[PDB]
């Protein structure tokens, strides 16, 4: 109730360091999903699909 | 279908028929502000993916 | 009027009846890129006031 056992959690390793996902975007060929704003800033294109 | 499609959002224009909303945790702006005290098994997400709000 | 109003822009949604377009020189992004060699009495302006393009 006081030790590290409190604010931390013991768990399995996983070399990958963390399943992170990626986002596809086909700005020039598919309508921009619901709330996405249309732009030209590569780092903000609309997203059409997510995947690990 | 006909007039029954329209999926609308504030001023951003009419989108028609199926589209996609995303439920994600790793969204940076969210973390800091909403689910600070929460964890991956019970969090809040902003489903509005609009950069300006 | 009826169906004849609609003032449209790319996806940004329908605006109806009179609105306002602006012709300005002092617009920063413009200067640098378009009317470099020109002067205030004959310049180019981007009338699209959308931050993202």
């Amino acid at each position: 109730q006081t030790g590290i056992r409190s604010w931390t959690l013991l768990c399995t390793p996983d070399v990958t360091c963390g399943s992170e996902q990626v986002y596809w975007s086909l700005p020039d060929m598919m309508q921009d999903p619901v709330t996405f704003r249309s732009t030209s800033q590569i780092s903000n294109f609309p997203v059409v699909g997510a995947e690990l | 279908t006909g007039g029954r499609n329209s999926i609308r959002y504030s001023e951003l224009a009419p989108l028609f028929d199926t589209t996609r909303v995303y439920l994600v945790d790793n969204k940076s702006t969210d973390v800091a502000s909403l689910n600070y005290q929460n964890d991956h098994s019970n969090f809040l997400t902003t489903v509005i993916q609009n950069n300006d709000y």
